[PDB]
């Protein structure tokens, strides 16, 4: 009933998705081994959306982790939870990337992808009834841009009435490890923006902002930075597995937040968000939600929304609540911000309301916006492209694997349109 | 025998329900187990073990709702086959609850009411609980209206809607959903009640003191409007009114049906006490503009007709000193063509409280359903905010990617507009 | 610029004899008047009009000026059994019952019969189909899922698609109806996916060594469905969703052109993409749109009108 095929693919995907399975077989209450030691039925009510059961009263995800090195297989493999995946849905190659888009896009990948998409589809003929399809990557690498890309487009083909959402990190302009990151970005939105249904826009400088800023954090690491996409990957599809006073399904969220076609690009937000020795100090009601959620420091896309009007907002809470309060927050939300809402759209926000709260908390909220401020991400990775792109450098690793200057071309062309798309609704 | 069979379609008319079968089984002494340790037939059917089954279809494109109904406090009153339910819902989309989703558990629902309308001998109508601007309520109740006039045709039918409200929303796209269904609405219904959410959360704060309402209030509230409709039909008193008398008190012309409800007295338990609470003082709480349930002031406006019902320790003198006195004022007003602009019916059994609920025991009270001219600023609202997403085309190819035309959206406002004329030319 | 034509038929003896009516009213030339409601176009003809004035109202200019090295697009828009074929087809062979294809070959021939003798020209003709958003070549069979690419000067193409030298009219004619032998076709005779054709005439003068090339498009659509009233299970449905969201698209970027926005939403749509480089700009494009006066055809032809007046 509504299920939700996984898949995570390089190192980061990788990571972000152990912490999610964390969380989530703690949300549900399953052990590592994969019993079920909860308090509560409704835990056990809807667990057919992400696990596939066993016999003994065992439960396995429904995901497919896939990489061209075992680094980071045998990283998972090892860690808390590594022992409640299907040792068959791990899929690895010998021979990286090598930070290498045209590689795993067209070379590595490509002797790979055949078993990738086999596992998927025994996967999802074991499936009652399907809803969509969930990909953790990042665009800036070889692996898991490429071969994101490629298995993005081979499950479209197979499947085009289904739902495609995708949690990408996108390249930075303060914060970069890489020196071929921009050649990758530009030439996974060129296929991003045809064959996907929505997509969330993350990038770590907003991770760690947040974290140095909210949180007090001291010394930050990779685990917080996970942890806090995983929460925001749980608050999304709370209501495919809970019951509220008001649902909202993927596919709802997808006619409600895109009003044409290309424009689907997302920035994420969670709320509350405070430090140990601050939350004693603070009252949490939905006026405070609601504040957090629409603060231009709280997002995880390093974008102003001041710069630029919202096409639409998603609200979705989490908890028991009065729908006259949460009515009058998103209506003085609007009223007292005009100057950043599309005025030929009344009624911007959506407001989705389930009633089983995370564990330890009274009450949460995630949020999911639709503005034109993210066309300055765009912006500047296409400065980057263009200013490494007139010399020609670093361009060898690519030709030498099988591509052409004319796919970049496209690439940019395609970045651009794109760009002069999202700048006619400011 | 008189009875009536209802639905519930969507996740608003499941919760609607929930509230009104709870509501009629506290009336009837039925246990949420079907036994009761003549007044019942219209709602509840013997089973010969004293077993009593509603005449009620549940119906949803969402598994969620009805599940919740599944294994609460009231899961061994209903018959199992009653509650319908689906794989995807309509996610906020007119066509997929039309044609796409909705073709595949149309069967199924018609086989039930056929079953239900089979084992009553005096069918009385039918009453339609659904949401216009949701996916399912707007879509499914088009396809399920068109079946139904086609099928039993010269049945009553009455529906009780949520319509859009001028500031308060939810969904981007409701604009599109309520102008397709109140295009359908039309043709295929006998008499509508439409209320409006903000409209009662401003009842429950003014009247009931409660800040923070949530949907258990309102539901509460609707379920006491259509209690109080059907209590002629249950229940023995002086001047009892049943559907036909209502509908050729109420509706002058064949396109003219869409009334306005109103309930008295809505008090809380600390204000109960320290009131008089008479006839006269509840009837003249009933014109107030600021106690109907739809964002709408009668005052700009003219009154057609209006259908006045009493229950509990009412006498007809009263009645005819208020309706006096209600005609005397000057804020009021009647159509020319309309001399005598009242219909009047008393029951003796008075409104049951409901354990944790916000209204106090009260020993009368009325429930007023009229028709005025000042229905047409909310369909102005409504068609406002359509036409002004529709010119640029916005959320369109949602809707023609599930084989939906791009001519009903202007067939569908030029109906609206051809009905908001109608109600400007029959006021003068 | 763009012009919007509306040709109507006269009532065929198959349905004289069931009593319908004719529901059309005509105002001056360019006005049709269906249940009180007023439709304006740019030129509407009648039951009387022959083929001739079609074609020198409706694609001489465009012709003429595709010679000049200029592009030109010509749409063809219509329920079944409303005229479609009659006016882009027509007799093949009668001089007095040609179409508008036949007629535009004529006289691009024409053209180069009588052209001096330092003037080459070379005439290259592609057909391909878009079904289910998959573009597919009517000349080969093999080739079913092309892709648009773009060259240095972001004029899209179709990559792969045949493209034969033709030489006289006969050719042309053959080869259309070797492309119209693999178009699909629903069980009487409607169609279900779009066919574009390409007629790409080149000159280059030997002394100037001046070189000039011209495209002209022909668009067969196929009509909007409103499936509530029909019954559409399985494929049909499929194609009936593809066809609808096809014609919104290209109705979406008729209008961008038509009211000068700035942003014209070429890449909605497999169709829109291809057409980029023959839609805006210096171009001149045409939509005739075939309807019926059957008083049996009231919705179908309502439907009609209203497309054709998306464009404006
Ligand atoms: C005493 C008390 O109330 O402690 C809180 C707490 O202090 C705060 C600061 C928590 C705390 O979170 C963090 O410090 C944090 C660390 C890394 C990354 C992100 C956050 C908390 O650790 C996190 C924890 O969150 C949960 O329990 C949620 O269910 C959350 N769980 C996890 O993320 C999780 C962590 C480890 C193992 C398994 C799950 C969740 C959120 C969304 C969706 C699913 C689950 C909570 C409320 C607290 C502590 C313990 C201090 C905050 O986080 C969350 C996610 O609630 C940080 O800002 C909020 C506000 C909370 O009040
Ligand atoms: N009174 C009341 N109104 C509700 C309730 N739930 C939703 N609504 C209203 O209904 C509208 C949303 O439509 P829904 O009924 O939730 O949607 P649906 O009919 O289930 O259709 P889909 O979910 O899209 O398949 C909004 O205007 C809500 O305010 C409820 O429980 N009580
Ligand atoms: N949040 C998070 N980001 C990471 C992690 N590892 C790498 N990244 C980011 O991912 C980008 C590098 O891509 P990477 O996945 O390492 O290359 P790949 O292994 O070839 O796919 C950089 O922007 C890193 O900051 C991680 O564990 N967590
Ligand atoms: N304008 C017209 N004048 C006279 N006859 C016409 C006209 N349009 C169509 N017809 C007649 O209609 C017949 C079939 O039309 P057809 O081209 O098959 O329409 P469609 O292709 O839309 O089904 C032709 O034999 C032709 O004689
Ligand atoms: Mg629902």
């Amino acid at each position: 009933m509504r299920e939700i095929v996984h898949i995570q693919a390089g190192q980061c995907g990788n990571q972000i998705g152990a912490k999610f399975w964390e969380v989530i077989s703690d949300e549900h209450g399953i052990d590592p081994t994969g019993s079920y030691h909860g308090d509560s039925d409704l835990q056990l009510e809807r667990i057919n959306v992400y696990y596939n059961e066993a016999a003994g009263n065992k439960y396995v995800p429904r995901a497919i982790l896939v990489d061209l090195e075992p680094g980071t297989m045998d990283s998972v493999r090892s860690g808390p939870f590594g022992q409640i995946f299907r040792p068959d849905n791990f899929v690895f190659g010998q021979s990286g990337a090598g930070n290498n888009w045209a590689k795993g896009h067209y070379t590595e990948g490509a002797e790979l992808v055949d078993s990738v998409l086999d596992v998927v589809r025994k996967e999802s003929e074991s499936c009652d009834c399907l809803q969509g399809f969930q990909l953790t990557h990042s665009l800036g690498g070889g692996t898991g841009s490429g071969m994101g890309t490629l298995l993005i487009s081979k499950i479209r083909e197979e499947y085009p009435d289904r739902i495609m959402n995708t949690f990408s990190v996108v390249p930075s302009p303060k914060v970069s490890d890489t020196v071929v990151e921009p050649y990758n970005a530009t030439l996974s939105v060129h296929q991003l923006v045809e064959n996907t249904d929505e997509t969330y826009c993350i990038d770590n400088e907003a991770l760690y902002d947040i974290c140095f800023r909210t949180l007090k954090l001291t010394t930050p690491t990779y685990g917080d930075l996970n942890h806090l996409v995983s929460a925001t990957m749980s608050g999304v599809t709370t209501c495919l597995r809970f019951p509220g006073q008001l649902n909202a399904d993927l596919r709802k969220l997808a006619v409600n937040m895109v009003p044409f076609p290309r424009l689907h690009f997302f920035m994420p937000g969670f709320a509350p968000l405070t430090s140990r020795g601050s939350q004693q100090y603070r009252a949490l009601t939905v006026p405070e939600l609601t504040q957090q959620m629409f603060d231009a420091k709280n997002m995880m896309a390093a974008c102003d929304p001041r710069h630029g009007r919202y096409l639409t907002v998603a609200a979705v809470f989490r908890g028991r609540m009065s729908m006259k309060e949460v009515d009058e927050q998103m209506l003085n939300v609007q009223n007292k911000n005009s100057s950043y809402f599309v005025e030929w759209i009344p009624n911007n926000v959506k407001t989705a309301v389930c009633d089983i709260p995370p564990r330890g908390l009274k009450m949460s909220a995630t949020f999911i916006g639709n503005s034109t401020a993210i066309q300055e991400l765009f912006k500047r990775i296409s400065e980057q492209f263009t200013a490494m792109f007139r010399r020609k450098a670093f361009l060898h690793w690519y030709t030498g694997e099988g591509m052409d200057e004319m796919e970049f071309t496209e690439a940019e062309s395609n970045m651009n349109d794109l760009v002069s798309e999202y700048q006619q609704y400011q | 025998m008189r009875e009536c069979i209802s639905i519930h379609v969507g996740q608003a008319g499941v919760q609607i329900g929930n509230a009104c079968w709870e509501l009629y089984c506290l009336e009837h002494g039925i246990q949420p187990d079907g036994q009761m340790p003549d007044s019942f037939n219209t709602f509840f059917s013997e089973t010969g073990a004293g077993k009593h089954v509603p005449r009620a279809v549940f119906v949803d494109l969402e598994p969620t709702v009805i599940d919740e109904v599944r294994t609460g406090t009231y899961r061994q009153l209903f018959h199992p086959e009653q509650l319908i339910t689906g794989k995807e819902d309509a996610a906020n989309n007119y066509a997929r609850g039309h044609y796409t989703i909705g073709k595949e558990i149309i069967d199924l629902v018609l086989d039930r009411i056929r079953k239900l309308a089979d084992q009553c001998t005096g069918l009385q109508g039918f009453l339609v609980f659904h949401s216009f601007g949701g996916g399912t309520g707007s879509g499914f109740t088009s396809l399920l209206m068109e079946r139904l006039s086609v099928d039993y045709g010269k049945k009553s039918k009455l529906e009780f809607s949520i319509y859009p409200a001028p500031q308060v929303s939810t969904a981007v796209v409701e604009p599109y959903n309520s102008i397709l269904t109140t295009h359908t609405t039309l043709e295929h219904s006998d008499c509508a009640f439409m209320v409006d959410n903000e409209a009662i959360y401003d009842i429950c704060r003014r009247n009931l003191d409660i800040e923070r309402p949530t949907y258990t209030n309102l539901n509460r509230l609707i379920s006491q409007i259509v209690s109080s409709i059907t209590a002629s039909l249950r229940f023995d008193g002086a001047l009892n009114v049943d559907l036909t008398e209502f509908q050729t008190n109420l509706v002058p012309y064949p396109r003219i049906h869409f009334p306005l409800a109103t309930y008295a007295p809505v008090i809380s338990a600390e204000k109960a006490y320290h009131e008089q609470l008479s006839v006269a003082e509840i009837t003249n709480a009933c014109f107030e503009p600021a106690n109907q349930m739809v964002k709408c002031d009668p005052r700009h406006g003219k009154y057609m007709a209006c259908c006045l019902l009493y229950r509990g320790d009412v006498v007809p003198k009263d009645v005819n000193a208020a309706i006096a006195t209600i005609k005397t004022k000057r804020s009021i007003q009647f159509v020319d063509w309309c001399p005598t602009g009242f219909k009047v019916g008393i029951n003796y059994q008075p409104p049951t409280v409901v354990p944790g609920g916000d209204l106090a025991k009260v020993q009368r009270a009325v429930c007023m359903l009229s028709n005025t001219t000042a229905i047409a600023e909310a369909w102005a609202r409504l068609d406002h905010k359509f036409d002004l997403m529709y010119a640029k085309r916005a959320f369109v190819h949602w809707y023609v990617g599930e084989g939906m035309e791009e001519g009903e959206f202007s067939e569908a406002r030029e109906d609206m507009a051809a009905l908001e004329k109608d109600y400007e030319e029959v006021g003068v | 610029n763009i012009k919007v034509m509306c040709r109507f038929r006269p009532l065929n003896e198959s349905e004289v004899n069931r009593g319908d009516k004719y529901i059309a009213k005509f105002q001056g030339e360019d006005t049709v008047v269906i249940a009180s409601k007023p439709y304006a176009f740019d030129r509407v003809f009648q039951s009387s009009t022959s083929q001739e004035q079609v074609y020198n109202d409706c694609a001489k200019k465009i012709v003429k000026d595709v010679l000049e090295g200029y592009n030109g697009t010509i749409f063809a828009y219509g329920q079944t059994s409303s005229g479609k074929t009659h006016t882009m087809e027509g007799k093949l062979h009668d001089p007095e019952g040609m179409g508008i294809i036949p007629r535009i070959v004529q006289d691009i021939f024409n053209y180069i019969y009588s052209m001096d003798e330092n003037l080459e020209f070379h005439i290259k003709v592609s057909y391909f189909e878009i079904y289910l958003d998959k573009i597919r070549d009517l000349l080969d069979v093999s080739k079913t899922n092309l892709s648009v690419h773009e060259d240095k000067n972001r004029v899209p193409y179709v990559k792969g698609c045949t493209e034969r030298f033709v030489c006289s009219p006969d050719e042309v004619m053959d080869t259309i109806d070797e492309g119209k032998s693999n178009r699909h076709v629903a069980v009487e005779h409607s169609s279900r996916s779009h066919s574009i054709f390409l007629i790409n005439v080149k000159q280059e003068n030997t002394q100037t060594e001046q070189k000039l090339s011209g495209k002209l498009y022909l668009v067969d659509l196929a009509g909007s469905e409103k499936v509530s009233k029909t019954g559409a299970e399985g494929a049909v449905l499929d194609e009936a969703k593809n066809i609808n969201k096809s014609l919104s698209a290209l109705g979406n970027v008729i209008s961008a052109l038509a009211e000068g926005s700035t942003y014209v939403p070429y890449r909605d749509s497999k169709m829109t993409r291809i057409l980029q480089d023959s839609l805006g700009g210096n171009c001149r494009t045409t939509i005739v749109i075939c309807c019926s006066p059957s008083s049996y055809n009231e919705s179908e032809t309502k439907s009609t009108l209203l497309f054709g007046q998306r464009a404006k």
